[PDB]
DNA sequence: ATCAATATCCACCTGCAGATTCTACCAAAAGTGTATTTGGAAACTGCTCCATCAAAAGGCATGTTCAGCTGAATTCAGCTGAACATGCCTTTTGATGGAGCAGTTTCCAAATACACTTTTGGTAGAATCTGCAGGTGGATATTGAT
DNA sequence: ATCAATATCCACCTGCAGATTCTACCAAAAGTGTATTTGGAAACTGCTCCATCAAAAGGCATGTTCAGCTGAATTCAGCTGAACATGCCTTTTGATGGAGCAGTTTCCAAATACACTTTTGGTAGAATCTGCAGGTGGATATTGAT
């Protein structure tokens, strides 16, 4: 036998998403490619989270990725930032960012 | 005695907290502020403890965020001094009370 | 089950170095004095509100404990979702 | 009760991208939070989409458009290319 | 094919808050973008509630929560009476 | 037979917000009590409107009620407000407000 | 005489939305900052409305598409169906 | 030769338009923006004529509202000019902006 | 204070776009009756984790002193916008072929429904691993007086 | 521009909480296999109502003049930041009773599932009815110069 992530090439679960689609009352029916198409959404979207909060960890020259990390990722990158724009991430942070006219001197 | 200029510690600390990420609230006084206003909404509540860091965590986003909004106005102002009526245009342009 | 000390004025345990250093991660260089008691009583309202809703959550399922799931429901119902806690 | 998390399947990403970089617990949660809010998002989206064109049927379809509407420019590009890529190998695969 | 509306029901709503008030097109049809407005926030509210709950039932129970989630307060209070009567009234009657 | 909205002592449709709730999709199942309850908040809810709405158009020397009495009817209605914050009510207009900073220095 | 569409939003047409919103005085700068938000605006809004005239297979963009892309911008009308 | 002072004109328009609730961008012109705005999404698209109307009231509804946080943010400034970095204050705290 | 130029009201009037009244048609609903199915309440209870008391101590809150420099006031002149008069071009209005939005009919690919069979994500418990918090020391900027 | 008082950078190194490492159990999933059902793509087509043209119609563009607004320059009272002394109360580490959340089984009140009879809201066409939008007249207020 073979998974239908398998079939799809997908590592999410396309059987657990076609289960939950059904279960949150959605429509009546759920065709068979919604999940695959849904798990690979999903998929490519924590892909490019996690790609750019490992670099956010690197450049803090961590290796394990933590809250501030996918903070920092989030909030640096224009989409996810937009994505993300009325979501907080606990333990998170915010981006250093002090208004210009608040710094001392002049020039 | 050495003295740095007033602003130099103010502009320090603003660095110092865009770094990290640890609550600023102390714990148990925040923690008695949301049984308080439970309290008088319902009695003989109990709280899971991650309910009420969950509620710390969402009322600092919340607030320093509001600071930033509240600094904007006070610079648009030609200010450097956040000031109650900041706080009041940028809640009323959120529409928290528009 | 006896006693259970009466809470009052815990609003002041929000003082004003916690509203300073709030100020600060938002970017805030000089703050009136007037603001402390002002931050105060946006927080009171922002807690009011989410309170008032995740305990009505609580109530709706018969519970008597305010769960996490309580708070990220409420948080989110107010457009202010919460990743971290379940939600 | 057994309670579900994607937590091994973000794992399984994590490492195809970065072989070397682990995920504390809490922002696994935040990841866990994360994949359940853009499911619940698309889903209701395209819930409304085949409500809104009186289907009872939610299909690959709907689920495209809905990310077409929820995901901002660049991403919802790629979302769709490795959805509809998913799919069709799916369909040749039976 | 039929275009059904409350059209109709407000009418018979004005009519007993304001005998000779009439209403206009436009605005009757404002009327029923708030019905159908407030009818899906409701049963939103209702829906997410049931399943928060894990329940299959949205019962009146949770038409009442989902009122007090969603409207100010006064309003909520006189919503939850009028709903309330209505079933009393509606469970006793042959 | 007599309608479920006569038994309820409703103007509205409890048949109709009961196949409305069904058809939905927000729950595999829909309570007696539930589509009661909900016709009645929309009755009353629209009672309330219609009641500040027909007062603004009397206000106004009219019987008719347009939009523009809807607007001033939610609009000065703090709860109303809050309720339809985010709405916006076609050929509403908006309330007359002048910032008392533009007035001239009598 | 030729004209670009977005200047047929006039600065008179400018200037009565900026009077019903309770403006007194108006930087010239104003009109030309008013037509960028506006497209900004037109754009978000009709972007959605046509994803859903597309789904739907159709060639016409209808007032429900118009009223279900403001609805999900959180600018919710009233007036036009739904 | 009568002559109104600078400002009493301004106020007069503003007590009139506040009364009303006629459209005030000309229509053909809006729908022509429209249509080209479209265009850049799918072309050959036809417009129901209620779609456009919904668009005008929507995008005038939205004009006006942010005319009135623009104001707010110039009187902030004690000024009664509003000034483009009034709309951008006001959009920046909206979120449209952040 | 004195007109004088205009804007603003209000009482009245009435044609007409739009609201109201009425007859006729009927698929769509909605209500009633019958039988089966089932969600979730009460009942009992295992077991997590919440409230609470204890003790210790140092991270911080509090309260004060002192004065740097910010906000607030005042003054003033350049110049940008408001008011307005002058003149025509873009918009509004009303009339007319078709682009398709829909209503109807046909038909199968594909989605429930249902019984097994097999695979797998949780997770309870014990065991060993491993990233980095946290403190230390010292060389390198940053600040601010002179 | 030199020089000291201090903050900041940071690579290195140890103890430990949190994390990735296995063993065994498995119900809940997920998948494989026939039967039965049906949602909606597809094709054809009628009826709207949309795009476009002509012309009757109601602003907008443009240059002139100057009122008064914005913002620059100046001043200074006193707020608010920085530093400091003191010691309170939060934090940390632990333990414990038990409130109550959550698992398990029983079992009916209420919901789904048709099938059938009745009523009803929506649509189409015909024709009469009506609130009020403009238009007029004269009165009076508002505004601004003198
Ligand atoms: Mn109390
Ligand atoms: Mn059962
Ligand atoms: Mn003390
Ligand atoms: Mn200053
Ligand atoms: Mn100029
Ligand atoms: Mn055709
Ligand atoms: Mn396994
Ligand atoms: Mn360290
Ligand atoms: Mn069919
Ligand atoms: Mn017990
Ligand atoms: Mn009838
Ligand atoms: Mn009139
Ligand atoms: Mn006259």
């Amino acid at each position: 036998a073979k998974t239908r992530s398998s079939r799809a090439g997908l590592q999410f679960p396309v059987g657990r998403v076609h289960r939950l689609l059904r279960k949150g009352n959605y429509a009546e029916r759920v065709g068979a490619g919604a999940p695959v198409y849904l798990a690979a959404v999903l998929e490519y979207l924590t892909a490019e989270i996690l790609e750019l909060a490992g670099n956010a960890a690197r450049d803090n020259k961590k290796t394990r990725i933590i809250p501030r990390h996918l903070q920092l990722a989030v909030r640096n990158d224009e989409e996810l930032n937009k994505l993300l724009g009325r979501v907080t991430i606990a333990q998170g942070g915010v981006l250093p960012n002090i208004q210009s006219v608040l710094l001392p001197k002049k020039t | 005695p050495h003295r740095y200029r007033p602003g130099t510690v103010a502009l320090r600390e603003i660095r110092r907290y865009q770094k990290s990420t640890e609550l600023l609230i102390r714990k148990l006084p925040f923690q008695r502020l949301v049984r308080e206003i439970a309290q008088d909404f319902k009695t003989d509540l109990r709280f899971q403890s991650s309910a009420v860091m969950a509620l710390q965590e969402a009322s600092e986003a919340y607030l320093v965020a509001l600071f930033e909004d509240t600094n904007l106005c006070a610079i648009h102002a030609k200010r450097v001094t956040i000031m109650p009526k900041d706080i009041q245009l940028a809640r009323r342009i959120r529409g928290e009370r528009a | 089950k006896r006693h259970r000390k009466v809470l009052r004025d815990n609003i002041q345990g929000i003082t004003k170095p916690a509203i300073r250093r709030l100020a600060r991660r938002g970017g805030v260089k000089r703050i009136s004095g007037l603001i402390y008691e002002e931050t105060r009583g946006v927080l009171k309202v922002f807690l009011e509100n989410v309170i008032r809703d995740a305990v009505t959550y609580t109530e709706h399922a018969k519970r008597k404990t305010v769960t996490a799931m309580d708070v990220v429901y409420a948080l989110k119902r107010q457009g202010r979702t919460l990743y971290g806690f379940g939600g | 009760t057994r309670k579900e998390s994607y937590a091994i399947y973000v794992y399984k990403v994590l490492k195809q991208v970065h072989p070397d970089t682990g995920i504390s617990s809490k922002a696994m949660s935040i990841m866990n939070s994360f994949v359940n809010d853009v499911f619940e998002r698309i889903a209701g989206e395209a819930s409304r989409l085949a409500h809104y064109n009186k289907r009872s049927t939610i299909t690959s379809r709907e689920i495209q458009t809905a990310v077409r509407l929820l995901l901002p420019g660049e991403l919802a590009k790629h979302a769709v290319s490795e959805g509809t890529k998913a799919v069709t190998k799916y369909t040749s695969a039976k």
